[PDB]
DNA sequence: CACGTGCTAGCACGTG
DNA sequence: TGCGAAATTCCATGACA
DNA sequence: ATTGTCATGGAATTTCGCA
DNA sequence: CACGTGCTAGCACGTG
DNA sequence: TGCGAAATTCCATGACA
DNA sequence: ATTGTCATGGAATTTCGCA
C-alpha cells in the first residue's frame, strides 16, 4: 500500500476517478464494470503476471484474462507484455505470426557460363551402382548436365566437373552448404581454375531454386519414362539432359539449347529460322535475345511481413530439433543487412552467420 | 547455298597410339566444321566400341546433321553405321589414302597433332589430365581467316579464359 | 494428300486463303510470318503430334512450339491437348495448377458431449515407459482428456475410453483411420455403448483439425515446461491437462473448463463472477453463451480453384510413391458429392473410397 | 450467505473391505456436495498412498475448494495433509463417530452404498468392471429435493444416456 | 567420433 | 474499319527441398 | 559473405481472316 | 506376412 | 458532445499433420 | 459414409475518462 493515497480521496495518474476505492479483507479493490477487482502494489504485480502467465506460458490476451478475474490495474497488458518479452521458454518456442518479407528474384546471369547452380538429386533407387546425380544447371541458358556419380563427394564433383569445364570455364558456381561442396579440396580445386564459390545460405533451398527446379524437371521426365517398367534410371540421364536442354520455355519461347548455340543441332523437329543468316548475322541476334528476355519482378508483400534492420532482435529456425524441443534458438543481433533478405547475425554459438530471413523470426516485445 | 553452321558437319579421327597415358592409348579427335570447335576423348583402342562411349558423350550435348571421317575401321563398321542411323546423323567419308575436310579442319587437325605433341615430350608419359586443357586452348585460339575463337562463334561471347 | 484441293486454288474450311499453298520436295508447304512450314495430311498428323510430346513429354505449349519449327495446321492446340488427355504418364505424373475449394467450417458440436475428437501423439522419447498420448477432445467445449500409453493400440484407447466415459457418454467419436481406431473390437467396444463412430477421410489430417490443433498446445506446453531438462513428459501429462483446460481462448473470451461446467474450480485466478448467481441462474446463462459463440465463415474462394462435380474426370493423389514413381493414380469417376469438399470415388482397386478434395486433382482435358 | 455450487465441497470416505474384484479391495467415493455428481475410484486399500493415486486423476480434472471427510486414518495422514495444501484444498473433518454431510450426501452416499451391494451379490465377484456403470446410474438418477439430475446439474444439459 | 549440412528413409497397428 | 474465331499470353499453383 | 523457379492448362486477352 | 493408415525417424559427406 | 489514450478486437500466419 | 483449427501479437479500431 504505497500508492494508497485513492482510499484517502485522492488523485494518482492512470487511476480513473469516477471509481470508488475501498478496503475490505486487508486488500485494496474497486467496484467495476466486470465486477469487483483486486489493485495490487506495484511490486506485488511482477509476480502476479509471472504467475498467471506461467500457468500455461499463455501468450498476450490468455494472460490478461486470467488476471483479469481477480485484478484490476492500469495498463496491466503492458505489465503483460513486459513478461512476455522477458520469458525464455516461450521465446525460444513459441511460432511467429509474421511473415518473411517478399523474395528477391535476382537477375538472370549475363551470358553463359557467367554462373553455375550444383547440386546432388538422390539417394535413388540402385542403377548400375549408381545412386546420385550431379547437376550442373548454366544460370543464364537454363541448359543442364547431368553426371550419375556413386556418392555426393567432393571425389566425384570434381571427377564430373572436370569433363564438363574442358568445354568451358564458368565465372561462378552456385552450391549448397552440402559437405562435398564446402570441403577444402573443392575449395583448392576451384581456386586452381579461377573460379569464385558461392554458397547459399543454410537450410534454404530456394536459394539454389534454379537447380532444384531444373531437379523436378529432371525427376518428373524420368518417372514418366520409367512408368510400368524397374527404375533403371542410369541408362536414361542422357536421354533426360537431351530432351530438357531441348525443350521450350513458354515464357522465353526458347530452349536451353538455343540460348546456348542460337541454332538446334540435329535434333528432332530443328528449329530452322535462322538458316538463311550468317553465323554472323545469327550470333548478333543471339545477343539481342539474351538481353530481352523475359524476367520476373518481386511479388507484392504479405499484410504482416516484415523487414530485417541492423541491431534488431531476431531469432534463428533451430536446424533440426529433437521431439519436443523448442524450435528456435536464443536470440540473437542483426549485424549486416546484406539485402532485404539476408542477415548476417551473432550466431548463438558464438559465429557470424550468413542466414535466409527464412529462417529467422523477429524477437516480440 | 545456305551458309556453313555448327554441328552441320563433324570431323572425326584417332590419333595414336601414344604413350600410355593412366592407360588411355589414344584419342578420338571431334572438330565442328564450321566453329573449328573441339571435343577431345580419351580412349583404349581405336575401335567402334569406344567411338561409341565417347561419341555418345557428345551427342547428349548436341548432335551433327553430318560425320564425316577417313576409313578407318571404328568408323566403317556396322555397329557405328547402325548408331549413327538410330540418331539420324549421315555419315560421309573420305576416299582412302586421299584425306580431305575444309581449309580450316586440316589446319585444327594439324595444331592438335602438334599441340599435342609438344605437351607429350615437354609433359611426358602424363598426357591424360592435360587433354582438357589443350582442348581449352584449341577453342580459345584465334582463327586466323575469322576474326573470332572457336569459342566465341560456338558460344557467341568471350570465354573466360582467353589464350 | 487427301485435302490437297489448295494447291488447286480450292477453299477448305479452316485453311486461311490469303496464304499461298505450294508443293516442293513431294510435301505441301505453306508461306508463313514464322517462315516456311509443311502441312500434314490429317492422318500423319496424331503421329507427329505424339512424336513432339514424346520428347520430353511436354505440356500445351512446349509441344506445339517443338511442332511450330516444322509444321503447321488449323487448330494445333486441339490436336495437342487432345494427345495430353491421352498420355497415361503426363496424366498420372504432372502436378496440378488447379487448387482445393475453400475450406468447409462445420458447425461447432451443439452441447458438450455431442461429439469426441480422438487421436494419438507419439512416438515420443520414452518416460516411465510410456510413448504415446491418447488425446481425446471434446468439440463443443474444447476440453481435452490426455490418457498416456505404451502403444496405439485398441487395446490401450478402450482401457483409457473406459475411465473417461465414467463420467459421461459422447454421441459420436471421430477419429483418423489409424488401425487402433478402424479395428473391429474397437466398432464393438463403440456399439455396445451407442456411440457413433464417425471417421476422417484417409491421408487428411484437417479433419481431424481439432485434436490435431489441440495437439499443437499440448507439444508446444510440454516443450516450454521440458526446457533445460531431459524430456520426462509422463508425470506432466497431468498438469498439462489442468493448465489447457482452464487457458481462455482470445475468441471466445472463455475457457473449456467454463464452457464445461459454468463456474472454476480451486484453480489459480479463479473466475467468480456468477458468484452470486443460484446454480441455475448460472446454468442458463450457460445456455446462452453455448449458442453465441463466435463461429468463423467459410474464406474466400481461389481464383483458380475447383469443385467437384458428379460424372467427373478426378485423380486421387498416390497415398505413399517410390522414389521415381508417379504421384497420381489412374483416372476415376465422381459418384457422390457428399459436400463441396468430400468425394466418393470409383476407387482404382477397385472400390468405393471416401476422399477428401485435398488428395484430388480434376483430370485436365 | 453465497448459493451451494459445484466444486465447493467434495465429500470422500471409503467403502470396504469388498470380495477381491481383480485385485481390488476397496473403493473411493467422491461426492460433489451440490451437484451430488460421484465419482467412484477402485483402490487396493484405505491408504493415502491411493487416495492419491485417485484423487490426482480427479484433480487433473477438477479441483475442489474443500474436502469432507471422516478422521479416516488416510484422510487424516501427514501427506495427505501436505498434499491437499500442494492445491489449496481445505480439508474439513466430520467429528469423529458422530458422522455429517448435507442431506443430499448423506442419501447419495445411501444410494452408492446399496447399488453398489446390489450389484454385489447379483453380479458376484466380478464387480470392478461394473464401477463405470454404477458411477453412470448414480449422476442420472434424479434427485427427490432438485427437479435435475446430477449429470444435468454438473454439465447443464441433458445426459446422452438417461436413467 | 559428434557436428553441421544435405538428403530419404523407417517402424507400429490391426487385418487379410 | 468491326466482328467472331483463333491464336497467343496471362498467371497462380505446386514441386524441387 | 548473398538473393526462388518455371512447366503447366484453363481463363483472360490480344491478334487474325475476312468483310 | 504384405497392405493400408497413422506417425517419426534415419544415413552420407567432409571436417575437427 | 469531442479528443487522446487506453482498452479491446481484428486477423493472417503457422503448426498440428 | 463426411467437413480445419485456434493461440498469437502488432495493427486497426472501438470504448473510456474527462471536459
Ligand atoms: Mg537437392
Ligand atoms: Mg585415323
Ligand atoms: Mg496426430
Ligand atoms: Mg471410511
Ligand atoms: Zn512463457
Ligand atoms: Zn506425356
Amino acid at each position: 500500500a504505497e500508492l494508497d493515497q485513492l482510499l484517502q480521496g485522492h488523485y494518482i495518474k492512470g487511476y480513473p476517478k469516477q471509481y470508488t476505492y475501498f478496503l475490505e479483507d486487508g486488500k485494496v479493490k474497486v467496484s467495476r464494470p466486470e465486477g469487483v477487482k483486486i489493485i495490487p502494489p506495484q511490486s506485488d504485480r511482477q509476480k502476479i503476471v509471472l504467475q498467471a502467465h506461467n500457468l500455461a506460458h499463455t501468450g498476450r490476451e490468455a494472460t490478461l484474462l486470467k488476471i483479469a478475474n481477480l485484478y484490476w490495474w492500469p495498463n496491466m497488458r503492458k505489465d503483460v507484455v513486459k513478461q512476455l518479452g522477458r520469458c525464455q521458454q516461450c521465446l525460444i518456442t513459441n511460432a511467429s505470426n509474421k511473415a518473411s518479407g517478399p523474395i528477391l528474384r535476382p537477375d538472370r546471369p549475363q551470358k553463359p557460363f557467367d554462373k553455375f547452380f550444383i547440386d546432388y538429386i538422390g539417394p535413388l533407387p540402385p542403377s548400375q551402382g549408381y545412386l546420385y546425380v550431379l547437376v550442373v544447371v548454366d544460370g543464364m541458358t537454363g541448359f543442364t548436365w547431368l553426371y550419375p556419380t556413386k556418392a555426393p563427394s567432393t571425389s566425384a564433383t570434381v571427377k564430373s566437373l572436370n569433363v564438363l569445364t574442358s568445354i568451358a570455364i564458368p565465372k561462378v558456381i552456385h552450391s549448397d552448404q552440402g559437405a562435398a561442396f564446402t570441403s577444402s579440396t573443392f575449395a583448392e580445386w576451384a581456386k586452381e581454375r579461377g573460379i569464385h564459390l558461392e554458397f547459399s545460405t543454410p537450410y534454404h533451398p530456394q536459394s539454389s531454386g534454379k537447380v532444384e527446379r531444373k531437379n523436378s524437371d529432371i525427376k518428373r521426365l524420368l518417372t514418366k519414362l520409367l512408368v510400368g517398367r524397374p527404375t533403371k534410371w542410369y541408362d536414361l540421364l542422357p536421354v533426360v539432359q537431351l530432351a530438357l536442354n531441348n525443350t521450350y520455355s513458354p515464357v522465353l519461347k526458347y530452349t536451353p539449347h538455343q540460348l546456348l548455340f542460337g541454332i538446334d543441332s540435329n535434333t528432332p523437329f530443328a528449329n530452322q529460322d535462322t538458316l538463311d543468316l550468317t553465323r554472323e548475322e545469327e550470333l548478333s541476334l543471339l545477343q539481342e535475345i539474351r538481353t530481352s528476355l523475359y524476367h520476373p519482378s518481386t511479388p507484392p508483400a504479405s499484410s504482416r511481413s516484415w523487414s530485417p534492420v541492423v541491431g534488431q532482435l531476431v531469432q534463428e529456425r533451430v536446424a533440426r530439433p529433437a521431439s519436443l524441443r523448442p524450435r528456435w534458438h536464443k536470440p540473437s543481433t542483426v549485424l549486416k543487412v546484406l539485402n532485404p533478405r539476408t542477415v548476417v547475425i551473432l550466431d548463438h554459438l558464438g559465429n557470424n552467420r550468413t542466414v535466409s530471413i527464412d529462417n529467422l523470426k523477429p524477437t516480440s516485445h | 547455298d545456305r551458309p556453313q553452321k555448327p554441328f552441320d558437319k563433324f570431323f572425326i579421327d584417332y590419333i595414336g597410339p601414344l604413350p600410355p597415358s593412366q592407360g588411355y592409348l589414344y584419342v578420338l579427335v571431334v572438330v565442328d566444321g564450321m566453329t573449328g570447335f573441339t571435343w577431345l576423348y580419351p580412349t583404349k583402342a581405336p575401335s567402334t566400341s569406344a567411338t561409341v562411349k565417347s561419341l555418345n558423350v557428345l551427342t547428349s550435348i548436341a548432335i551433327p546433321k553430318v560425320i564425316h571421317s577417313d576409313q578407318g575401321a571404328a568408323f566403317t563398321s556396322s555397329t557405328f553405321a547402325e548408331w549413327a542411323k538410330e540418331r539420324g546423323i549421315h555419315l560421309e567419308f573420305s576416299t582412302p589414302y586421299h584425306p580431305q575436310s575444309s581449309g580450316k579442319v586440316e589446319r585444327k587437325n594439324s595444331d592438335i597433332k602438334r599441340l599435342l605433341t609438344k605437351l607429350l615430350v615437354g609433359r611426358p608419359t602424363k598426357w591424360y589430365d592435360l587433354l582438357p586443357v589443350v582442348q581449352l586452348a584449341l577453342n580459345n585460339t584465334y582463327s586466323p581467316v575469322l576474326k573470332y575463337t572457336p569459342h566465341q562463334l560456338l558460344f557467341g561471347i568471350d570465354s573466360n579464359t582467353p589464350f
